[PDB]
């Protein structure tokens, strides 16, 4: 039973599906199960209750938005079920769980818990014949064509950096942080109230997500921009009502760099990068610095790659160049790359059979992964 | 003390009893 | 024992009754128990002493005129009860009570105390089979077809505006003011004798209604108006006697907007629709500002749809599409939805039987309705 | 010049006055303005047609009350300008704003436009030498005499827990809610309509304050006093008539735990002190869950501290001593501290002069608070 098997990247903030050999993902939502806020009267009103996809996206202001998955860590199981089972649904796919193999993805160095709950939904609840669970890292180089480079990526949940070199994933070279797009977003809440407007509900949360897409910049140099006073830009919310935003949309996604302001001591996107670098083989790390591909969500900010290029100056070697590439589909690399794993011959060795895990358990998948 | 509002047989506190 | 169920749309100023699956109601009569103030020498005169629908009309001058309810609350229940038998009886509807379920109406935010002395009523003095109370803004929806949209209403009892967004009424945004038309016909009396042409009689009291029917009008600009010096328009009386009305015609329907002019500090109604807007979520407001439903009585002045726009135009933000939706018939709205509810097969699960009624009581009263 | 400096205890309730190094505030009055409704025919009046302090307390029939402050947040800055004239005028302090050092107090987390239109005031309308802004939660601590404690208070505009240990107020673990005791008191007069007793106007809104803070308690567990029937205690009015209450009185400041009541999710009381303390870091919460302070008017509640303590056994982790401290004094908790911060000899270091107002602006204002 080899048929056309089905991408699924996996996230905290979106969630891609589609099948192999297919050049973009057709099948993009946002990963959240919306529930109602308010009592239904009237007959002839939404039924079913349970709203995810683009219905929970037209019907934000009634429903109450809660995420499944924070920083590639799924806390409430049965919202995630009921995703996967409206992916493969009519609504999107229009396919059976029982006909094609599935691929995975997920951020590395997650709970191993969490990971074996996974392969339990998808090999008894839904009743898949193979499932193969991989990296974004990898798959971000297979949408590219390199072999070679490390792999700064940054969703809503995780931001984390893999040097790989020419098909050498190196595991303890990773870095990782738990700051990345939703706490950018939270953060960017936090100042509009600072600020002035406040957005306290569930789904006017969703609104200071689409203030952060459209109306932020990465300052280059973050103490003169401080000294300066801002112009105060506009913006319109999904009501009409103007919203001067002010400083508060170049100091939020500052974050990334600085997560001090949050207040959790960690070490930041650049830091993240060159300390991959660093940790990785003597040999390796010029290689490494020549090949730097972006990838996510937060990586388009306005001026996030020159402030990338300018913290790498600072803090590596001198004279070494350095050489961030950035593709046109970066929110799409991790799937285009699973569709291009998908596809290939070599494919049908890496999964992990039903008839496997069936035998063995949760250690062949521990095992066929790494 | 002087003044309109105060609450009386509140206590200051409720404290959980402290285990060995 | 699902017979063809009655309809009693229930209101202060008029009372409209028939058959569920009916175009138009056939029994529509005003709300009041008129007695008579003279004495009866002479046999042969009209009989019962208590008389109800049109021969209170036809006979005004004899009655004493006293309305039951109030403000959609009825003070004098026995009143009520004898209107209700009156409904019931050969004189109107020629039908059992013990046979047919009721759909009877009342307005939002009312007393608790009023409703089980309703539900008592049907069931105990008549012996109803099944009971179900509902809200008016849901029925005139129902009535139109629609799911989606704000119900301003103003008959003669009170004005409220319900926000419901594709079935799902927020109770926490219902907005309501006791000023409506009875307080308007009030404040026309009181201007009248300020004019000239005073009032005193309960049956002269309906003089003053027809008045506030016939000749007004709600001005856009009310400064301008106030400016300017009026023509003095005439209006002759049943009697014959003619009444040059002046001012008091365009500024008496000015008390449903400005509610100072009473003496009781309260929103008046183009802020109740705008603050029932407002009240709920971010992404539904601008889809209740496209739907506004109209109805009642008390939006049948001249000039009060174009008066109503240019108040949301003034609170509301700026471009935005607005747009007041109504019925053709304006008075009849509440009762034809509460008809197409009743004949649905729905409408068995909603109500409040009497088994369950003499079961519980007043509590499965409150879990049915809302 | 160094003179005996004021202490104004800001907030939307209630606004206390006085001098520093005293027990208790001589000056205590609810921060409103009121201005007469009717006409005022007769001579020999109320003059003014502005009333502060008891004379609005006394009057409150003719006066159109307004609260300047929502939710620690001045609406109508006109309004708070003539309160703080006010305060100083010779009908409370009997002293002039040119002599004495200001300690001003704000709600944690507040608009930043607000305290610099604050300082606009202090330093321009009025002449301050010196003016110094603080926070709730550490001028409470000063008054018990403690530096560890989470101070979990509840005032008419805002409930907050800011988590301070040592004398090191954590800024990134405050939570913050706008829903206190304003919104209780809105929300038990939507509950006496549905019961039956309609208050409308802004006099008349305090009576609902009154009785709230009357006969209002928490029960233990709401779902028990639910499926139980009340015994409907009486409440008299200035009028006279008397009021049954009913289950409205417990049901009322069940707000503060499910605001889910008032249509408005947010975190509630409880949940922010649980969260408060889990936001801190892993060493710091088991002195944080011993040192709970509480403070302002909505904590007053019968039984409160009882459920509040069963609403942190359910969330915090197992087999540990937690402790709600509630001082005698707790309206006056932020007043007091703040009397004992002035007379200190730090305070002359802390505060912003004028001279350096006048050079720098508000930058200035926000490097000294924080
Ligand atoms: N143009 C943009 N600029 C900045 N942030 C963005 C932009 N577009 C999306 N984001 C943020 O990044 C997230 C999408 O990134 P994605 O790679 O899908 O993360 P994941 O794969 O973990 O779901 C969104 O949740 C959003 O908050
Ligand atoms: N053409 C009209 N113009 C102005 N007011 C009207 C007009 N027709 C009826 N009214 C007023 O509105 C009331 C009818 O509205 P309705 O919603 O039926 O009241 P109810 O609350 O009794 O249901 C009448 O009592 C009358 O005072
Ligand atoms: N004994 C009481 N019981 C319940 N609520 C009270 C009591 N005393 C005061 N309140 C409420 O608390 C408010 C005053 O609290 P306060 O801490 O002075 O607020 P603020 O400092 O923000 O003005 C009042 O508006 C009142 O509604």
């Amino acid at each position: 039973i080899a048929n056309q098997p089905v991408v699924i990247d996996n996230g905290s903030g979106v969630i891609k599906a589609g099948f192999a050999g297919d050049q973009i993902p057709k099948y993009c939502f946002p990963n959240y199960v919306g529930r109602p806020k308010h009592v239904r009267v009237m007959a002839g009103a939404l039924e079913g209750d349970i709203f995810i996809g683009p219905k929970a996206e037209e019907h934000r202001g009634l429903l109450s938005i809660r995420y499944p998955m924070e920083h590639g860590i799924v806390k409430d199981w049965n919202d995630m079920e009921r995703i996967w089972q409206y992916v493969y649904s009519k609504e999107q796919l229009q396919t059976f769980s029982e006909e094609h193999p599935v691929l995975l993805t997920e951020a590395p160095l997650n709970p191993r818990k969490n990971r074996e709950r996974a392969a339990e939904v998808f090999f008894e609840t839904f009743n898949v014949p193979a499932l193969f669970i991989s990296m974004q890292a990898v798959l971000s180089l297979y949408a590219t064509g390199r072999t070679t480079g490390v792999v700064l990526d940054s969703g809503d949940g995780v931001t984390h950096a893999v040097p790989i070199y020419e098909g050498f994933a190196m595991p303890h070279s990773i870095m990782r942080i738990d700051i990345a797009g939703r706490d950018v977003s939270r953060f960017l809440r936090l100042y509009l109230r600072k600020e002035g407007y406040d957005f306290h509900s569930s789904s006017e949360f969703e609104i200071v997500k689409a203030i952060k897409e459209r109306a932020c910049y990465l300052s280059i140099n973050p103490q003169k921009d401080e000294t300066l006073e801002t112009e105060k830009a506009q913006y319109y919310l999904p009501d009409g009502s103007t919203i001067e935003i002010g400083p508060s949309r170049f100091r939020a996604p500052e974050l990334l760099f600085r997560p001090d302001l949050i207040g959790e001591e960690s070490e930041g996107i650049h830091e993240v990068l060159v300390f991959a670098i660093q940790k990785s083989d003597m040999d390796l790390r010029r290689t490494l610095f020549s090949n730097i591909v972006l990838s996510g969500g937060s990586t388009l900010f306005k001026g996030f790659g020159d402030r990338l290029l300018s913290e790498v100056k600072k803090l590596a070697p001198k004279d070494v160049k350095i050489r961030i590439s950035a593709p046109q589909e970066r929110l799409y690399s991790t799937w285009i790359g699973g569709s291009i794993l998908a596809s290939l011959d070599t494919f049908k060795k890496m999964w992990v059979s039903k008839k496997e895990y069936e035998e063995d358990g949760a250690r062949s998948i521990h095992r066929k992964t790494f | 003390m002087a003044d309109p509002k105060y609450a009386d047989l509140p206590g200051i506190a409720r404290n959980e009893p402290d285990v060995y």
